[PDB]
């Protein structure tokens, strides 16, 4: 309720099998109220 | 690099399945086998 106006976040959540460059990576995240599936070729790090 | 000619098909003999854990090499301090360094995970 920052400034009297309503804000929904939560944790998200990764699927994939190496997280390199390979394996379709699906994952989703809210944004203010919006999902984002997306299902890419992502490259994820050692610290997300 | 999997070039073949114009009119080729290739099919798979054996196909092998691992965890994601597996390095193509060796350590490289156990020779005292062309090893190298792994990434992390591996």
């Amino acid at each position: 309720y920052v400034n009297n106006t309503l804000y929904s976040e939560f944790s998200t959540i990764v699927i994939g099998s190496v997280f390199v460059n390979t394996s379709y990576t699906i994952v989703v995240q809210p944004h203010n109220g919006i999902l984002e599936i997306t299902a890419c070729q992502y490259t994820m790090c050692e610290y997300p | 690099s999997f070039n073949l000619s114009s009119y080729d098909v290739v099919y798979s003999d054996h196909c092998f399945s691992v965890n994601s854990d597996f390095c193509p090499c060796a350590d490289p301090s156990v020779v005292n086998p062309p090893s190298a360094i792994c990434p992390a995970g591996t």
